């Protein structure tokens, strides 16, 4: 599929209360996209492969 | 309003459907309608009041 | 270096420069200078020895966010994700309905005579504005409890009906009238239901409820052979007797199951008679008669706005739509409990809501050494809204200094601003998606 | 909405009775409170009394027995007669809807249109 | 008893400049006075209700203030359409009491 | 928000956090084993085109 | 409906098919063996022995 | 803030059956301080800020 996610609107959407509140779990979401975003290279690759 | 009484000699041509609930001191009421004729039946069918 | 830190603890908004000057008056050649400050991120490199040799300021184009989110000072090819982008709302909508009455609420509340417990009475009130700041701030009660909702906000709501109701309680009894107490009064007398949503007030009246010979005008129930549910009533009075048969008195077992009651004058602070009202706050979803005071506005369709339409707030592009409510049904929803439709009150218009514009942004480059050119891709938008938004400054993240310029493309993917577009092919170096491909090459 | 008239005799001989009547139409008499109020020329506003549904009435702490107010559900009327009138009497006088807050008096918000009376 | 004075008795001013009336109480009275307009040959009207709260449907520029035994009220931007005579009352205690009112002067 | 003042607020703020980290951590791990098992049919793919 | 009416409804405890309908949101199952719920037997007496 | 706080009641010297009235206090400015700000600044005001 190569879905992808933002992690903000999905976890505090529209308030910035809550943002203020998931600022201190740090990094871990901004590898989690790194993480997603590898996994969609990685189908590119596949096809271009086969 | 205005309302008639009369006597028909045909048989049933309507149907009137209700449900009572009570719950917290309310009392909910639901009404529906279906024309039919039958006689001395309760006809199939679906309806959503 | 940090030379002072000095206590002074005045608040400085203007400034003099001193200056000297000679004998007839004359002056001497001087230049100095002035600048402002902003709050930045900054990075810093620590040499060896302690010492700050270079720093970069992330917000001074684009690449300066590249080489921040990279921990580096070089990069060397490829595409880089840094963060997203969204658009600021502009502008305010609201549109409570026109209601012209004022709550007569004083009719329960100054009411000269209140009724006995056990045949509590129930009063609707509708179609009014009226302003609940004042019962808030003010001493007169006892007493505050709210449920479900905080009193400081009741003002910004709207609800469909209140119910009022009244009852006379005894002393400390105050107690029972809340949720999951048990004893006489909780169980026999009146009942309130586990998800009660409403506020409960109560005030001493000692003064007219009680005398020194006493008043004996009140009763309630403790016999009865079940507990009520909620806001259930029975005011029944016959002789009763524990086997469940009828009796008459004055045989054996026969008794009234209602006890007649009196205060005192010199009753203790557990035992003075107190009034208390009950408010139930009917949030039902239909139009809504009762509203706090505000100012409308008219509506501005098309446009990033905060709207709140009737005590449902939030941010969204309005326009008009083909939805079809029934004369009983004011909201629509979709899966995950989103609103997504609204019934304007004041002319019964049907509106979808849907939100601003936001996704991702990630920096195109060729190595640093090679060159310092930079291209931005605005993924998944029609590019009439960036521009749109980046004029006026819309947009954020904010650069201090970019420019669009006459590159603008469009692609599947999103599109791309700085990028030159090309009539010819060749084999990619950096793939950009839909078929679209970048590299770095001459004009 | 609602709209109250009222009508009634324009001259008055002195040491005799005034009586006027203002009425309802939109609505009719119900949960609120209903009042008389006097101009005199010139000069600022006078409260002469109210009266509320189920013939509960409230007067003047003076002039008490210069007026008596009368309610009836039937036909959506209200009146009041004076015991006695004189020239100083002259005013208009107005018919209005007082609403409770919470504590107190009554506000009036909705006013009706008022009649001119004199005697000589 | 609560009696009421209202000063000054008479104002005038010119097009665009903001003008406040006071009227002020013999005792301590909280959001218990409402201000009043008339315009000749009319029935009064009603504007402010609360101690500064405006009633529906008066022009927003309508403001006032005050507590204990003072308060003003404010009008902003006059226009020509706002010639009128302004009354004060309150109704905290059981006696009702107009003020004696103040005439703008055009 | 609307009708919780904010020291009340984020006390249910905190779980609701909570409750959405977890279901995201479940959701990209899952990703990351079905990727594998493709990544090998793909292998697989381009051996028998070879 | 798409104007908003319903049409149909299902009754999940007339019948094990109801179940079945009800667990998967459709009306219609096409072939092979689905798995829906537990199942327990209720007790049907006490024992007391101080 | 990072410190302790103190209190101690003192009528014996503080106050008098006549009354001491030395000390005054801020109540109308047209803004709210800053952290330990001060203004010792004695001046007629008018709410039209003129
Ligand atoms: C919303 O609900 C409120 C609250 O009412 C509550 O509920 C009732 C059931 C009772 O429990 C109340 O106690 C309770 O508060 C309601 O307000 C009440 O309205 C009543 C009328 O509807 C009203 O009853 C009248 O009260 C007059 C007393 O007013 C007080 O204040 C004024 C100040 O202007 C003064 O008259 C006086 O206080 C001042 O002056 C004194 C000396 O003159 C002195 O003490 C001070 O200088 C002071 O400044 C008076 O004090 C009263 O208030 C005190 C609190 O401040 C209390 O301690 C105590 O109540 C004290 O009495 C009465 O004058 C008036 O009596 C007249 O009528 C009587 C009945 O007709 C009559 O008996 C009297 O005597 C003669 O008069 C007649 C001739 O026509 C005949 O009757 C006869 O010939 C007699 O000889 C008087 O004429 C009456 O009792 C009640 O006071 C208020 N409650 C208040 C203000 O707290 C609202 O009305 C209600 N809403 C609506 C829409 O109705
Ligand atoms: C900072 O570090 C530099 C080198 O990284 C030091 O430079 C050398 O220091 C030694 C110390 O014995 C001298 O003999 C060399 O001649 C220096 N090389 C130069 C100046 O090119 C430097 O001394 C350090 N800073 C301080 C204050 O000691
Ligand atoms: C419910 O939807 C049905 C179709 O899904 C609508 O039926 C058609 O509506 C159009 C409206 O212009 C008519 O021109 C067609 O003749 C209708 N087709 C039929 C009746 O077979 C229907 O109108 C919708 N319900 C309502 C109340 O509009
Ligand atoms: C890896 C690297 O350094 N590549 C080149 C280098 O060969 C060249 O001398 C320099 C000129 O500025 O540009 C860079
Ligand atoms: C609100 O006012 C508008 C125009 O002034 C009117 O069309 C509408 O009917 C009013 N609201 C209601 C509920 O009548
Ligand atoms: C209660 O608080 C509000 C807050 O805005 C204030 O305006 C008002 O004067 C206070 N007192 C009341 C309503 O008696």
């Amino acid at each position: 599929a190569k879905t992808s996610v933002d992690c903000n609107m999905y976890i505090c959407g529209d308030s910035t209360e809550c943002a203020n509140l998931l600022l201190q779990y740090g990094s871990f979401c901004t590898q989690l996209n790194r993480a997603l975003s590898g996994i969609a290279a990685e189908q590119d690759r596949n096809t271009r492969e086969v | 309003f205005s309302l008639d009484v009369s006597e028909k000699s045909g048989n049933f041509k309507h149907l009137r459907e209700f449900v009572f609930k009570n719950k917290d001191g309310f009392l909910y009421v639901y009404k529906g309608y279906q024309p039919i004729d039958v006689v001395r039946d309760l006809p199939s069918g679906f309806n959503t009041l | 270096k940090p030379i002072f830190k000095l206590p002074l603890g005045i608040n400085i908004t203007n400034f003099r420069a001193i200056l000297t000057a000679f004998s007839t008056w004359g002056t001497s050649a001087a230049a100095y200078f002035v600048g402002y400050l902003k709050p930045t991120t900054f990075m810093l490199k620590y040499d060896e020895n302690g010492t700050i040799t270079d720093a970069v300021d992330c917000s001074q184009n684009p690449l300066a966010e590249l080489k921040c989110s990279v921990k580096s000072f070089e990069i060397d090819k490829g595409i880089y994700q840094t963060s997203n982008f969204r658009v600021v709302p502009s502008g305010d909508v609201v549109r409570f309905p026109n209601i012209t009455n004022l709550c007569p609420f004083g009719e329960v509340f100054n009411a000269t005579k209140f009724p006995s417990v056990y045949a509590w009475e129930r009063k609707k009130i509708s179609n009014c504005v009226a302003d609940y700041s004042v019962l808030y701030n003010s001493t007169f009660f006892s007493t505050f409890k709210c449920y479900g909702v905080s009193a400081t906000k009741l003002n910004d709501l709207c609800f469909s009906n209140v119910y009022a109701d009244s009852f006379v309680v005894k002393g400390d009894d105050v107690r029972q009238i809340a949720p999951g107490q048990t004893g006489v009064i909780a169980d026999y007398n009146y009942k309130l239901p586990d998800d009660f949503m409403g506020c409960v007030l109560a005030w001493n009246t000692r003064n007219i409820d009680a005398t020194s010979t006493g008043n004996y005008n009140y009763k309630y129930r403790y016999l009865r052979h079940g507990k009520l549910r909620p806001f259930e009533r029975d005011i029944s009075n016959v002789p009763f007797s524990p086997d469940g048969k009828p009796c008459t008195p004055p045989a054996l077992n026969c008794y009234w199951p209602l006890n007649d009651y009196g205060f005192y004058t010199t009753t203790g602070i557990g035992y003075q008679p107190y009034r208390v009202v009950v408010l139930s706050f009917e949030l039902l979803n239909a139009p809504a008669t009762v509203c706090g005071p505000k100012l409308s506005t008219d509506l501005i369709k098309n446009q990033c706005v905060n709207f709140n339409f009737n005590g449902l707030t939030g941010t969204g592009v309005l326009t008009p739509s083909s939805k079809r409510f029934q004369p009983f049904q004011q909201f629509g929803r979709d899966v995950s409990d989103f609103t997504d439709s609204v019934r304007d009150p004041k002319t019964s218009e049907i509106l979808d809501i849907s939100p601003c514009s936001f996704g991702g942004v990630s920096v195109i480059t060729p190595g640093t050494n090679a060159s310092s050119e930079v291209a931005v891709l605005y993924q998944d938008v029609n590019c009439t809204d960036v521009s749109t938004a980046i004029h006026a400054d819309q947009l954020t993240p904010a650069w201090r200094i970019y420019s669009t310029g006459n590159n603008v493309f469009q692609t599947q993917a999103g599109c791309l601003i700085g990028a030159e577009h090309v009539d010819t092919s060749y084999e990619c170096d950096i793939p950009i998606g839909a078929g679209i491909c970048a590299s770095y090459h001459t004009v | 909405q609602v709209q109250l008239q009222e009508s009634g005799p324009g001259l008055v001989k002195p040491s005799e009775t005034l009586s006027l009547t203002c009425s309802v139409s939109g609505g009719s008499i119900s949960s609120h409170y209903w009042s008389w109020i006097r101009q005199p020329p010139g000069k600022g506003l006078e409260w002469i009394g109210y009266i509320y549904y189920s013939g509960s009435t409230n007067h003047n702490p003076s002039l008490k027995s210069r007026v008596t107010i009368s309610v009836d559900t039937s036909k959506n009327q209200f009146s009041l007669k004076l015991s006695s009138v004189t020239a100083a009497d002259t005013a208009v006088y107005y018919c209005a809807r007082g609403v409770l807050l919470w504590f107190g008096e009554p506000i009036f918000e909705i006013w009706g249109q008022g009649t001119m009376v004199t005697v000589s | 008893e609560i009696v009421m004075t209202q000063s000054p008795a008479t104002l005038s001013v010119s097009p665009g400049e903001r003008a406040t009336l006071s009227c002020r109480a013999s005792q301590s009275v909280s959001s218990s006075l409402a201000w009043y307009q008339q315009k000749p040959g009319q029935a009064p009207r009603l504007l402010i209700y609360g101690a500064s709260t405006r009633a529906p449907g008066i022009p927003a520029r309508f403001s006032g203030s005050g507590s204990g035994t003072e308060f003003t009220l404010t009008i902003s931007s006059l226009q020509s359409e706002d010639f009128a005579v302004y009354y004060c009352q309150q109704y905290n205690n059981w006696p009702l009491t107009f003020g004696g009112g103040t005439k703008v002067e055009i | 928000l609307s009708r919780l003042d904010p020291p009340e607020a984020e006390v249910q703020i905190d779980r609701l956090i909570t409750g959405r980290l977890q279901s995201l951590q479940t959701y990209v791990t899952q990703q990351l084993i079905r990727a594998a098992e493709i990544r090998a049919s793909a292998n697989l793919a381009a051996t028998k085109m070879s």
